[PDB]
């Protein structure tokens, strides 16, 4: 096993190629709460949540590597304030600065995760040889809303989804060959799309949808606000009509 | 994977329900008669 | 998998085409509480709620993209007030504004979700070939009430429902072809309507029902209050008689 | 799927056609508590409540659309008082009014929900062809009591029930047609009456029973208190003798 | 389905025909606690209580419609005191009265609910035709005690029971008719007595047992205390010897 | 179903025929705690307690109808003190008395409930005809101790038991009658002794054991303390030697 | 069994060979929270978390043995402050120093763990002899973000994953040898990659990704910041493009 | 059964033969928290933790019998401070000393326990006779970090593992001997390595790894710090490269 | 059944024959916490702990009947301090003494209990007759550490184990005797060693290991400290080398 | 491993479902006839 990075989808390749803003905006992610209320079915555990409870830590990666936002640690904010209170007792025996303002914040939610949305499967088996293609298409959806903390106004509230493609291909044979002889064999491959990667890729879709819908409203301006030519913003403007 | 080791044969401690399939399999593939 | 937006239903196409009001009304969504009390049956988890616990984050999208309301972040309000207290310690080393008034609020609930309301299925199978059409029609229902926070009066309290169409088509064959030869195959497709999208589409139905029932009562006026001609308001006035 | 309103029963058609009172009475619904203590049986979840925990949000719709009451938001009252405290910090940088008095309140309960009260089913099957009609008649019951909050006296305490008709018709055939040929097929339709709609329709029955039993006691007077002719009040006076 | 009133038993017909007292007594029902400790067996849910947790809301109906008591709302008393504190902030911008004294109170309990007390069933089946009569006689029991709140003395503490008759009649046939022909059919009817109605009818029995045992002790006097002729009081005096 | 009183056992017939004391003693029952720690087995629910959690409400009936004690409401004492605080705010706009002293109290417990203590059953079945008599003898036991609240001394602490007789008689036949003809039938009757009635009857046994063991110790004297002739006290003195 | 060290992967061999910085940075690990929300499926326990709840103790080893960070104990910080309060009462009968500043901190999460991501298996079995290779490829992913505690800014937030390779090879034979003789045998080996070692190796991957992405941003400088030649930093710079 | 000591592994024989330090260091073990989050699978209980929650009491034995540390009771520290407060009220009617400083502490964790890491088994069975060797190799891992409580710096943080060898050898025969005669027999032996002993032996490995990695860093010096010859320290220095 | 004492093992016979110390040491047992974290497997309950939660009450018996310690009640210390506060209100209407110092305390734990450590069983069965010997060797282990409460130093921390021998001998026959005649019979005896007695006997082993390891360290001296001849101390000194 | 001891044969207390496979196995491997 080779421990590489997280296998980011196509939407992250549009995320790093976003144009630079006039200074990266200070932003704060408190708790993108897993309020899907959806746990994993059998054979998985009943207490096992179907999506991760970690979109507050995934969106931080989606806002930092976008080169558009400076995210602030507000998930373990009570874990950070316990560290700041130590430096108040450490220097009183560099002076400590204060936390930055973070004029906008991305509050949000994982708003849902219906198991087996467009699921299905084709099966075929002749004499002996046979194979099925069973795909269980899940669908996660996340909410990401930029909130001006100075006034409480929700600025751009978007809802992006991603269809988790969990397909299996089991090609199993059971065929007699000679008299009182039997060959059999079953090659099988179930490539579940990991829900953590589709939570990551739908959030990275939402960050582009936060930025593209944050430009036309005049909420924040990018550097050289005359182009509108890059194939990330115009692609996520043609994707701004929901199916 | 969190996959434990169970046998596929009930003489060694696997699932005992496949023994009604295992034994009759070699009863359907033996090709051996009395001498 | 292509991470597009949330696949919004027909009711969202009526939502963005709503006429503009005389200024978008400041509104606040605290917690559209999932008090269905309904969890998902077997094979799904017992702790898995049957609808999402996220209608407080879905209605925010339904009020913001309606171009009628400015929603305020009140779901994680204690997460936003922890950010405002940081700026009080940040600027005392732009001045901070106050939160807006939000003279109306949309308190509400997901009032119910009966599993398998008008469920059923037809099955047919001749020699070998065969197919069934089994549909399990669920039904979500949401409550959305506009409450004047200055007086506590509930202004327009509507109840919109949506029938979740979860159908399966399994066309499975099991047919001998020659002597000691057998063909079989089972193509199957279960298109569950996702409960998050029907929670989203019944809420977007309710926002039009909040606006249309908020006009005749004189609660708020739209720009050019003489037309009454657009096929969103008169369609949701002919839909104002409940079946 | 067409997202219409909630499919209200016959009792709501009597509710909107109620005569107008001398001013709609300010009323407050705090928590119509689901104290059935009854959860859904197998195959549904054990934590899934058999009726919704949302009669405090359904009765609000039943009192508002009755054109007799002005309901007040008291379900999320701590969510509304957190909004009023914001306007106290917003205008001190229209003046804020106070909450209305609500001289009567409708406290109440969902008092019960016995599964399979008068359940049963007929089955018939000849050679091959066959069909059953299995109906599982549940029964919800709600309590709605008008309480004068100035004195604590319970004014009119009624108990309305509604039999949930959950019937299935499965017409399944299994018949040989030729030698080594077999036709089979099973058309099935289970129209469960949704418990949220029967919670809604028994509460709307109770609101008419609150109003009709609130007139003869002299608790409140309607406009033109001389008629007693409309077929809502005299129908719910002939229904005032419990079977 | 016709949403009528609660199908009250014979004991409620004796309840409304009770003679009038010298002024209806102010009484208060705080929490008739479901301390049966008895939940419903399989196939019903494990968390589903076998009787409702709502005898505090049923006895209110039994004391109000008896025309003997003015019940006071003490179930949601903290929900009523939150409304009285609003009127204290509403009129200080009719004067508010105080809550009445309620010199007696009916504290009580649902003291038990043994599943299948005198259960049983007869079965008979000849060639083909056959039918069973299986009845599962449950038994609820409630405690209703009138307590003088001025001194804490329990005045009349009665224990009334009611046998829940949950019978099924399944008449199922399975009979060959011709050679390679088979008729079958199963008509079935399980009329469970609803435990909410037997909780309601045993409490209404207890209210008559509160009144009849509240007369001979001299706790309260009725209007024209010389008759002792009506067939409610003398019937519930001949029922005062427990079997 | 006829809603009579609680079907009290033979021990209650000895309870009402107890001789009168020199004034009925003020007594208080706080919580006869169900600390059996015993829940009902399968098929009943796991959360369902095997005995009721209501011996604090049953003993109140056993002390009041004994004509020996005036019981005081101390189960919902915090529900009674919330009513007394209302009269303090009601008369300050009959004067309120104070709660009585209750010089003795009956603290106690349901000390145990072993399932299937002396259980067993005989079965017999000849050709076709057959019947069994299976009885599952449970055993409840309660503790009732009179405690002088002025000194904390436990005065008379008794332990009474009662064997719950839960017997079934299933007489089931399965007998061929002619060639290819079969008669069958199963008459069955399971008369479970209800655990609430045996909790009630063992407590009423304990009240006589509180009184009889409260006389010889000199704790309280009855009216005309010279007789010792009635067949309740001498029967419960010959029952004072435990088997 | 030989109790050696933890069997660290290839990524730890790159971790100790990292170049030295200009003084090891004081850093603090409070709680790398297991918010996968993912528990182990059957046959393992439902309460058993699928990854350890111990990444706050694993990252400490990954930052200390990297020779780049001085980690501070902040997991049991309330267990360490209870020890410091003892020395305040011990020396007042070496003087106690204060806790160091820890100008950066690594807050983070285990952001996900989808069971059976790219799982599958090939099976082959001829007459008697047969073997399968079933591999259940899990995937853990962790978030590690360096946060400047002086300003709250998240400096470098990376997401590293590792595919847990849990493969089984069962080579089971079942073959008749003579007439009424049967040989059989099943050699099996399931080498589950332990999730604690892949949590350890993906975190050690993240520490190199914290350091390599912490150099180009100018957050901290290493000793002799001119080389850029070692095959750890340039390997984890070619691994900085996520697949 | 002979109640001997705990059957300590080979690593404890290296533990007692460690060279003596210049005074045994005062150390404190608060809570070596079982944050494996891993419970035992079926057939064992779901609430049963897979490793003990007692490494805070095992490491105390590993530090005391090492003749290197004086451990302090900090597991039940609130149970020890309740005893010290008694002596403050006992002598005020030997003077009480204060708790020692414990300049270093061993905070730590059981960082993981993957069930069936390198599990597997060989099976062989001829005609009648047959035997299997099934071994389920678990793996515990513990973290032990010495923390200077005067500065909060984690001094030496090591991670030691131990493979729990749980093997079974079932030699079961099933063989006909004569015509209508059958001999059978199954000798079986499953020697599970107890997880408490492997938690004990991996911690005792960690204490040597705390001491050996605590010498080269200059954290503490041993008596006669010139030898480096004993086969405990050089063995646990050749074991300092993790596989 | 004869209610004798607890059937104490061989280690208690060495416990009472311990030599007397120079005054029995005042000691205090707060909570020997069951932190095995191990519950009983199926068929026993999941909430049933595999060892008792009562080693704080067993060690009290092991220290009192050793004639070496005066144990102090610290398990229900808050139950004893509620009694001392009563005597403060009783004598103020013998003077009350204070609690003794208890200069040492035995804090400790049940550190583990692996189910089926060295389990196994031999089975043999010829034609008809047959018997097995299946033994499931569990292993409890306890920690007992003497802590000087004046300084917090753990004085002697020992770990004693005991192998629970739970063996079954089922000798079951199934043999035809004549033509269409069959004799069968199964004598079975499962003598589980009770885990409460092995918790008791391993603790009594630990008390001798507390005393023997408390003598050579000079922590406390016995009467006539010159003998070293009794076969309890030299036996538990030859048992001081752990296997 | 946390692996208890269960037999593979139902006469001694193992899983009883493998007995339908165990006995018929030696019925398929006996090679013994009447004398």
């Amino acid at each position: 096993a080779r421990p590489t990075l997280m296998p980011r989808a196509q939407s992250y390749k549009d995320l790093t190629h976003l144009p630079a803003p006039t200074g990266k905006i200070f932003v704060s992610v408190y708790n993108i709460q897993d309020e899907t209320g959806q746990f994993k079915p059998y054979p998985a555990s009943n207490f096992s949540t179907a999506v991760p409870q970690s979109a507050t830590a995934m969106l931080v990666t989606a806002l930092k590597d976008s080169r558009w936002f400076i995210p602030l640690e507000r998930q373990g904010l009570q874990n950070l304030l316990n560290e700041r209170k130590i430096i108040r007792a450490a220097q009183e025996n560099i002076p400590l600065q204060s936390l930055t303002a973070a004029n906008i914040m991305v509050e949000g939610s994982i708003i849902g995760y219906e198991s087996n949305v467009k699921s299905g499967g084709v099966g075929a088996r002749y004499f002996g040889i046979g194979a099925d293609t069973q795909y269980q298409l899940d669908q996660i959806a996340v909410n990401l809303r930029v909130v001006n903390v100075s006034t409480g106004e929700i600025l751009s509230s978007v809802n992006t989804s991603k269809t988790i493609l969990s397909y299996e291909v089991q090609a199993g044979v059971f065929r007699f060959i000679d008299y009182q002889r039997l060959l059999e064999g079953e090659v099988g491959y179930t490539s579940n799309e990991p829900v953590m990667l589709c939570l990551m890729s739908a959030i990275e879709t939402g960050v582009i949808f936060l930025i593209n819908d944050g430009i036309d409203r005049g909420l924040w301006d990018l550097q050289n606000k005359a182009e509108r030519q890059n194939d990330i913003l115009v692609k996520y403007r043609h994707m701004s009509v929901p199916p | 994977g969190t996959m434990t080791f169970q046998f596929r044969n009930p003489n060694f401690g696997g699932n005992p329900n496949n023994g009604a399939f295992l034994l009759n399999s070699a009863q359907a593939q033996n090709s051996y008669k009395d001498p």
